[PDB]
């Protein structure tokens, strides 16, 4: 007897986990997802229930005379469902806040090829502004840990790109992403998303403006009660 | 003269201003309070087979839509109105849910998992879970469709008065 | 025996049907009667097939003052044409302004669609006059039969069906346009009356109108005996 | 140097630019008029179906778009050019399309109604229904096409000689 | 053992021939496809092998002060795809070029009505500009020639409109170009495009920017070895 | 905690990416380069049906996508680097294709032809015929995605360890 839910950022507890990887190019743990004792087991059927994620990161900034383009962001950009226009995405490329004037900055133009962008708002000097673009390289899968600490084992050791995700109009149905693999919970046992990349991935900054949450990661599953 | 005989079965779609269904204006992380509460209309039946759309349109009171982490929950409650933990019909977010076509294209639309059935009395609670950051929810500058009775694509709701075998088996709840 | 489609609305097969405001305190009344006329024998509905398109608009009209380039939320709960916001994109203009001072017709710049504002390009004069109509938004309608007497017959799927859908959905799109419900049979002197309720003027015969003829329009398809 | 048999349906898109079927500009109030002059083209039978296209392409004499609520209905004649009551394979209007992309897309496509079959000298006629406010129909800048020969969607005009059986039940009208 | 190609604007040799036609409206042609000595034959199957084709016209105007906004082309010009803003078209309806500044214009906006656009700046009284939209009206169609001169036919007897090659998205399948009939190419024969419209489509203005070419044919064929 | 044991099918996709794959640097004038090598992975075995997907998202060092004159075709090879001519799966220009969206709506997918098979060895190689003019080739600022295993449309490649009679069978080129 099973119904269908989302795990989420924070989903059906607050005893999930959610930091942040290395520099060093090792992979490590982005999310846990640990089951409750409210319910007997959680369920994930590659194939079937969708996925979706929404990875960005954090790059800064200092202002001076002729600041108005941003140089290469450390990161292979690409557009939104193929499409470049930011204001014609399912979300934006990225988004950037002055920190002097503390506000939020729309975005004038773009360099996907250089991972350049062109700004409206010329800052003064001494200034400070951030910005959160979409994390770019990635390598990116599943694994299990029981209720011990141990690695049991991955999940269908073929890590998928990061930008595939960015890739594709993830809301649309067809298009919307199903990785591979199959694999079940217990009470104490905790999933992870684990990643490898260059970037530092990032989340809960405050001075974010469009929500509490830079960024986001979901996942449709079968429950059981 | 003739009307045409007609199924009682009727189909429609639903939404916020209509005299069964009151809104509440929510503050910022009140996950347990109701936003929109859907009294039965006293005096029939509604049905929602599964497979069937939303579209829940919702924005603060400045306008702009909440987050897209925001936690979005559909419930059936019992005839006080309180959760009754299993019946759900869904269980998204926002950001799964375009807002320009998510009543358009049946290729984005959102639909539901389960079929479900309304008496006279019975009780629907929508829910949301929101972080503390956002601007609420302004249900004045905000709303709901629930379905659709316009379009060859999606589904409907049946509603129907009385009739006998139908509610004696429907009162088999 | 033959059986056909046609399609009755504004004007229509027969220049016998009649178009009539409701009340601005909220009442739903007869608004739009078609009435079989003696060129046909009798009539059929058969929606979900039986296609409708709607479109509404209002009217206000305010004055030239200084620094005057926003105009109010106009009592109206406006939305965007099905789901595109600026009127460059849109199937057709969620509002048109006009100078009657002037004489000629304006560009709009920008909506607010919370606070049902908008901003202009040209500011107007002081002392002068300007027209809007923009589109509708709340109110809903339903359909209705009446007898050659003037006595109800029973209704028509008796239900009301909201405004807006009309505009959240890009109404010539095949698929995605508008099939109310309801099958219904005429006789030779029988009226079926659309009701309406809501708030403002179902404005037509805006002559001032520097687009078209009919502001708000409406047409529906039907089967027909002959 | 060789071209290959063709049988006898030739598919083609009837449009304005072709030697049997003429345009004429037409008033505002005046739908007894014909816009359009559609004649057997003399040692053929014609035949479309439902789900044929139009394009529609009515420009003002400067371009502008004519009224949106004008009728557009679509009439078999006798070979004096009168209506026969029946003989009807279209009704609608102007504003139902799209000048954008009335053509490109089929889901913003206008077809007709029923099956129909012209002989060596039926003709159709398309009649235009238009109220006080439009400015009449220039047909010179403006055009129309019925039909399409170039899709895997929607249809074509189906052009066929003459053959024995077929022409002696066809003209069984 | 064939295989599916492409001929086009240069196709598989420097044979082909691209003509002007003629302002008198005679039924002129334009682009004659030579069969080479390397194949065996070519193939054409109508219903089955897509086809492209982007014209492109010419036209030009002497500017004055005001002079931001160009007049009617003698072009009863279209949208593309469905589309009017440029960026967003799968190609660009119009481009102009200022040949005393000698650089490239971008474009304000259109008037489709009265078939007159605006630009971003302002000639100057003694500039030229010249411009290069899509053509408009007019109907095409394919004849076939042996190696001794003598038309060997047409194909099909019965000429397309210019502008539903413009109103469809060429590339997509479906909504792709398949015109009706077949033929078959010999050794030095030749196989011609024919065209009658008002205006002259050409090809190949030095100062045009985005290529050597301004218009452009393509058609998917069979080589029979 | 279980996870569930799959067959040796592992229904995947492929990509410059992977540690089996590199990409090259090309200049504007030679079809005979090595593009891309696919090289095999010494000890496990894939295949590709016919209909299979491709994306190559092929631009320059200034990130414009190159001249659609250009033509493309993927080709097997022997365990040394030396093409087998036959056995081909592709050949077409990028005219054909829609970086905006080529990769997803099924009506511009450009597929495969003949299916293919890739032992412990066997070499895969894309070639690239150029004219004079389109700025060379970046693959830094390029990429490809070879099939999909993502959506229901499309398909994925299927990847096998030795199994000993379906290994038996694939020697049988």
């Amino acid at each position: 007897y099973t119904i269908s839910h989302t795990g989420g950022t924070l989903g059906s507890s607050k005893v999930t986990t959610a930091a942040n990887q290395t520099s060093p190019q090792r992979e490590t743990a982005i999310i846990g997802f640990e089951c409750p004792r409210k319910f007997a087991e959680i369920e994930y059927v590659g194939q079937r229930d969708s996925t979706r994620f929404i990875p960005r990161t954090t790059e800064s900034i200092t202002g001076t005379a002729g600041d108005d383009t941003v140089v290469s962001l450390t990161a292979n950009i690409q557009p939104v469902a193929g499409e470049t226009a930011i204001e014609d995405q399912d979300y934006p490329v990225a988004v950037a806040y002055n920190v002097t004037q503390g506000v939020q900055v729309d975005i004038d133009a773009v360099d996907y090829a250089a991972d350049e962008v062109t700004l409206a708002d010329n800052p003064a000097d001494g200034d400070t502004v951030k910005v959160w673009p979409i994390m770019g390289d990635g390598d990116v899968q599943f694994r299990l840990v029981n209720q011990f600490g141990q690695e049991e084992g991955r999940v269908y050791p073929w890590a998928t790109p990061l930008y595939r995700w960015h890739d594709f109009p993830q809301l649309k149905r067809g298009r919307e992403i199903n990785l591979h693999g199959s694999v079940t919970w217990e009470e104490n046992e905790t999933v992870e998303v684990l990643l490898d990349a260059p970037q530092a991935i990032t989340w809960e900054d405050s001075d974010y403006p469009e929500g509490q949450y830079v960024s986001t990661f979901e996942q449709d599953v079968e429950i059981t009660l | 003269g003739n009307i045409g005989n007609l199924s009682a079965e009727k189909q429609i779609s639903v939404y916020d201003g209509q005299p069964f269904v009151d809104e509440q204006d929510v503050p910022a992380d009140d996950p347990n309070t109701p936003a929109l509460t859907i009294e039965g209309p006293d005096g029939y039946v509604i049905a929602v087979d599964a497979g069937t759309p939303i579209a829940p349109e919702f924005r603060d009171s400045n306008g702009n839509k909440l987050d897209p982490s925001t936690r979005v929950i559909v419930q059936k409650c019992d005839r006080q109105g309180n959760p009754l933990g299993d019946g759900i019909v869904f269980n998204d977010t926002l950001g799964r849910f375009d807002y320009e076509q998510m009543r358009t294209d049946p290729d984005f639309m959102r639909k539901t998992a389960k079929s479900l059935m309304i008496d006279e009395r019975e009780i629907v609670k929508v829910f949301v879970d929101i972080p503390a950051g956002a601007n609420g929810y302004d249900a004045d500058k905000s709303r709901l469709t629930l379905g659709d009775d316009t379009s060859d694509f999606g589904k409907a709701v049946e509603i129907v008065d009385h009739d006998e075998l139908s509610d004696a088996e429907t009162r088999a709840v």
